[PDB]
């Protein structure tokens, strides 16, 4: 079909931010400022956030063969839109101690931003490619954004060959699958022959790398500990929520993840991913570690949600909500260890010995990152307590015995360091933009502790958004 | 060990004083003397247990 | 014979199972990264027997 | 109506005494026993104004009081807290133990204060809550939330931050023992509800749609372990309770009177309430599983209480004994074995409160933990150690003590239902007299030469004797006159065992 305007409408996030883009590399050519820079790139995605109204006020629609837009896909926006936002105001405060070429950060966080909003609206199997590579190439040069250290560069060419390797598996699968089906969009696939779900396995583990599966875990930590902390918190939050919306479309629509030939394989991936999550993440004495232990055990109980989307219609808010908790626990989490390094430093010495006091130190930051660790762990009245309890709940819908005794086990082992953090913010003591940071990781305590104690509110928004 | 040895005799009293709760009702002194043999046509070997454990 | 609690010992097993392979699993992890590639060609390896057994 | 403001005065205080703590610091001291003091008025005027002797046969369903608002309406979980005439005790109870909570915490002014007591008003309001609950999630939320504060207490308040082995031993034991079993209980929860909603077709989190649900024979035994697993690891049972004497040792003892006198008691109030008429013929089926736990605890705690050298691991391991009786009280068919096992917990709580007290009052008078190193101290100390003797004479069976009422009705309506195992049973009694006296012989009888420091004693002042001279008095009237509490619990009591009895 052609171009018309309920199509431009429903374009528009994707419109806006290639705007910024564009004005953002001419404004760096014209005078290569910070501020201007800085200002520009977060206008552009605060404009993304109000046009989230007039995308919805157009309906449930398709602009391409290559895109569907649903409500599903404006949450999804949204929250891809908050940790953009959220990490420029992170990395401003980072960036003033870094010695030069400080403007090219903004710009690869708004092409991050276009390949995150792209996986959002998914319709197509070509589509998923160009969205997962977009959000990567940022993601393979800002991690290696202040190469003078030893560890970022270590971290970058990490990440950046195992990147394109998974992104490899992954069109050797889409391939073989469309060796069979005669188109690849996600509704014309599977239209339980081996080649469809040989395929099938071979995007599981080009998918399963960016998701932090177990298998595929090994990059989480590494990289969490040599990227910077404002790269961090995009890589911890708007990634893996980006690219869980496009997997699990994915498996609504094509018949094929009907079956249960795949849904055990996936099963067993949840299962150790929570286990060997879990289990390794006691050990650990750095922030940054710790915070890339506990992503492959959140990533894991979403995946318990997705074995049994096809079995009753809670899944679908199940995944939704505990998204959005996910989102505000990381990101106040991340922005603590971030404000911390309020100059540049070189490296960054942040451990989990470095962590006593923290309290007599700064009161009000250590407040955050209690409230937000014990928001990742399931205390109650903390945001992700309500995740917890509908990914129990779905489990429980679905007969998946062994899958939700995993997550309450994993629970139980995972509550020792989530308050060894808590506890150790309280021993013995051994300019604007950065007021600016503290209100953004403030604000966030304010969330997740009223959408703890009174979470109806959210849960609203999430069944406007879902079909 | 007089207290010890004093407490397992009370344990030994209190025995036979569920056992008559148990078969008689009334811990009355009295109305348990005119009301034992009238609860008692039937059976009388449990009350053996019942009296040498009072004992 | 009770002066140390028994029971209270014999139910941190839990506990002291999932410390040591906790630390098995750290050590299970290396920084040579031709090794994390190996692991990513084990993954695909055991994925596709997963799905061929059904 | 009250009931809403009622679980909410400990909260607004928390936030009243942080407040005012950059006005004063000696005002949240002042502050905390004005409140108390009218969580207790609302709490004896619910008693008072009530009809506490009501009808002995009115249903499952009753209540003097009650409160019913929406709060996530989705799966129609509610805040419904409700007030029964048991559960009226259990909040003059923890309204008490507030009071004497918030008085041992006098003169103690420390860096930070107003930090201490809002989270010592938030763990005791959780406890209220919990006892007011009868939505399911809402009691889930509230048994949850009384349980991360302390953690807190536990770490910051065990040792200010000097020696490790105040938070990752203790403290850690205590958090994760309880969280692991919590949330089995939740899936057991969720279980339930699924059922009944294939059964009906109504997302209900409430107990009175949820306790007649109709379940299968095999599938309703399996909730019934999930809902006993959480309640078994709050009170001592057998195989889960190394927590207990690991916290209690630790825990300044004031948090230890909120870790043992009231936090004991909502694992068998949730066995009265939640887990014995939902599921009948499970209970049942599980009946002498239980009696045999009963048993291996009563004679278990009594064993590892003689053997130890400490005093608080010591009055910790007397609570593991006291609860045997209560569970073997619980899983019969008799009323007189329940209201047997209200007068215990009652007792148990206020014969475990003012231990605790003297014995943290004697280490800060010695500045020494060890039993065996002192002795003979009562030629130095006036009344410490009088008190002390009546409150180890209080723990036995000794009439003229709520204790004995207590554990001894229970007795009474077990061998009621059946004989051998309540025949074993009664032995407690033995085993309680060697470790009470032990407790006594070790600590205050012998001579002063058995440490240099039991050589220079200091005072012991007013407001301490009085919070003591109330609680023995108190408890001497529990054991002479049970008659108006007993009186108030009857229908309660009643109708719960007529459902046992009549479901089955």
């Amino acid at each position: 079909m052609t171009i018309t305007p309920q199509n431009l409408i429903a374009l528009l996030p994707l419109l806006i931010v290639g705007l910024t883009v564009v004005v953002v590399m001419l404004s760096i050519a014209w005078r290569r400022n910070h501020f201007l820079n800085a200002t520009l790139s977060v206008i552009g995605l605060n404009a993304a956030l109000v046009s989230l109204w007039f995308v919805g006020q157009a309906g449930a629609m398709d602009v391409t063969p290559l895109m569907r837009v649903d409500g599903f896909a404006m949450l999804y926006t949204g929250l891809v839109l908050l940790a953009s936002l959220a990490t420029c105001t992170f990395a401003y405060p980072w960036l003033e101690g870094y010695n030069d070429n400080k403007d090219e950060f903004y710009l690869l966080v708004l092409i991050a931003a276009l390949g995150g909003i792209l996986l959002a609206n998914a319709n197509h199997l070509a589509s998923l490619f160009l969205g997962i590579e977009l959000i990567s190439l940022p993601l393979f040069g800002l991690v290696g954004y202040a190469f003078r250290q030893k560890r970022s560069l270590e971290a970058s060419i990490k990440y950046t060959i195992l990147s394109a390797a998974a992104s490899s598996f992954l069109l050797f699968g889409m391939a073989l699958v469309y060796a069979q089906s005669g188109d690849l969009s996600f509704v014309a696939l599977g239209k339980n022959e081996p080649l469809l779900l040989a395929g099938f396995g071979l995007m599981i583990v080009g998918l399963g790398f960016k998701l932090s599966l177990v298998p595929f875990h090994l990059w989480t930590p590494d990289v969490y500990q040599g990227a910077p902390a404002p790269v961090s918190t995009f890589l911890a939050t708007a990634s893996k929520i980006a690219i869980f919306g496009v997997v699990m479309r994915l498996f609504l629509y094509a018949p094929v993840g009907d079956s249960e030939a795949i849904r055990v394989v996936l099963a067993i991936i949840a299962f150790a991913s929570i286990i060997f999550g879990n289990l390794m993440a006691l050990s650990q004495t750095n922030i940054k570690r710790l915070l890339g232990y506990s992503s492959i055990s959140h990533l894991g109980y979403l995946l318990v949600a997705l074995i049994a989307l096809q079995t009753g219609e809670m899944s679908m808010e199940a995944v939704g909500v505990y998204l959005a908790g996910y989102l505000f626990s990381s990101l106040g989490a991340f922005g603590v260890v971030s404000l911390m390094s309020s100059p540049y430093r070189g490296p960054d010495a942040d451990s989990l010995f470095s962590y006593r006091g923290l309290f007599w130190h700064r009161p009000i930051l250590a407040a955050v990152m209690t409230v937000m660790m014990l928001s990742l762990a399931g205390i109650p009245m903390t945001l992700g307590f309500i995740g917890k309890f509908y990914v129990l709940a779905v489990g429980v819908q679905a007969h998946l015995w062994w899958l939700v005794g995993a997550v309450v086990v994993g629970s139980a082992i995972g509550l020792y360091y989530y308050l060894r953090v808590a506890v150790s913010l309280y021993l013995h003591a051994p300019n604007w933009q950065y007021s600016a940071g503290g209100i953004v990781v403030l604000i966030s305590a304010l969330l997740v502790l009223v959408l703890g104690v009174w979470p109806q509110p959210l849960i609203s928004i999430v069944r406007l958004a879902m079909p | 060990k007089a207290f010890v040895v004093t407490r397992v005799g009370d344990v030994f009293l209190a025995f036979a004083l569920f056992i008559l709760y148990n078969e008689l009702g009334t811990l009355n002194f009295r109305e348990m003397v005119e009301l034992a043999p009238a609860h008692f046509a039937d059976g009388n070997n449990m009350l053996m247990w019942a009296t040498l454990m009072l004992l | 014979l009770l002066k140390r609690d028994p029971l209270n010992s014999m139910m941190n097993i839990p506990a002291v199972l999932s410390r040591f392979a906790g630390k098995g699993l750290l050590l299970s992890e290396n920084g040579y990264l031709r090794w994390y590639v190996a692991s990513m060609s084990i993954g695909a390896v055991v994925v596709l027997a997963l799905l061929m057994v059904l | 109506m009250l009931l809403p403001w009622l679980i909410l005065i400990p909260f607004i205080g928390g936030f009243l005494c942080w407040q005012t703590e950059r006005f004063g610091v000696k005002v949240p001291r002042w502050i905390a026993l004005i409140t108390m003091g009218l969580t207790l008025a609302l709490s004896l005027q619910l008693w008072l104004q009530g009809g506490y002797s009501l009808t002995q046969s009115a249903g499952i369903p009753q209540w003097q009081s009650e409160f019913d608002m929406p709060w996530i309406p989705r799966f129609g979980i509610s805040i419904h807290l409700a007030i029964d005439g048991l559960s009226l005790l259990m909040v003059v109870l923890t309204g008490l133990l507030g009071v004497l909570a918030v008085l041992c915490s006098w003169k103690e002014i420390e860096k930070y204060q107003g930090f201490f007591h809002l989270n010592l008003m938030w763990i005791l309001g959780g406890v209220i809550g919990v006892f007011l609950a009868i939505d399911m999630f809402l009691f889930f939320f509230f048994w949850e939330m009384m349980l991360v504060p302390m953690y807190f207490l536990i770490a910051l308040w065990g040792h200010k931050a000097s020696d490790g082995k105040t938070r990752i031993t203790a403290a850690t034991k205590f958090f994760i023992y309880t969280q692991a079993s919590g949330l089995v209980m939740l899936i057991a929860i969720l279980a339930l509800v699924f059922v009944h909603y294939n059964a009906t077709g109504v997302w209900t989190f409430n107990y009175e749609e949820l306790l007649n649900t109709p379940m299968s024979s095999g599938v309703e035994y399996l909730l019934m372990l999930g809902f006993f697993i959480a309640f078994a690891v709050k009170m001592p049972v057998v195989p889960l309770h190394g927590w207990l004497p690991d916290a209690h040792s630790q825990a300044p003892t004031a948090g230890s009177v909120d870790l043992a006198g009231i936090l004991l008691k909502t694992a068998a109030y949730g066995l009265l309430r939640f887990s014995l008429p939902l599921f009948p013929n499970a209970s049942a089926e599980f009946a002498p599983i239980a009696m045999w736990l009963g048993v291996i605890g009563i004679f278990y705690g009594a064993w590892m209480a003689f053997a130890q050298t400490d005093i608080k691991r010591l009055i910790a391991y007397t609570s593991v004994s006291h609860m045997g009786f209560v569970l073997i009280a619980i899983y019969t068919g008799s009323q007189l074995a329940y209201q047997g096992a209200v007068i215990q917990m009652i007792a148990h709580g206020l014969s475990a409160a003012g231990l605790f007290i003297l014995c943290g009052q004697l280490y800060e008078r010695i500045h020494t933990r060890d039993m065996r190193m002192m002795g003979g101290l009562w030629s130095k100390m006036k009344w410490l150690p009088a008190l002390s003797l009546f409150f180890a004479v209080a723990t036995l069976g000794m009439p003229g003590t709520g204790n004995f009422v207590g554990e001894f009705m229970i007795l009474f309506g077990s061998f009621q239902v059946v004989p051998v195992i309540t025949v074993i049973s009664t032995f407690g009694l033995v085993f309680a007299s060697v470790y009470s006296l032990a407790m006594l012989h070790r600590a205050y009888f012998g001579k002063a030469k058995s440490q240099i420091a039991s050589q220079e004693l200091p005072g012991m002042s007013l407001r301490e004797l009085f919070m003591i001279l109330l609680l023995v008095v108190l408890l001497v009237l529990l054991g002479f006159y049970p008659q108006p509490i007993l009186d108030t619990s009857h229908s309660a009591i009643g109708n719960i065992q007529q459902w046992f009895v009549n479901s089955v």
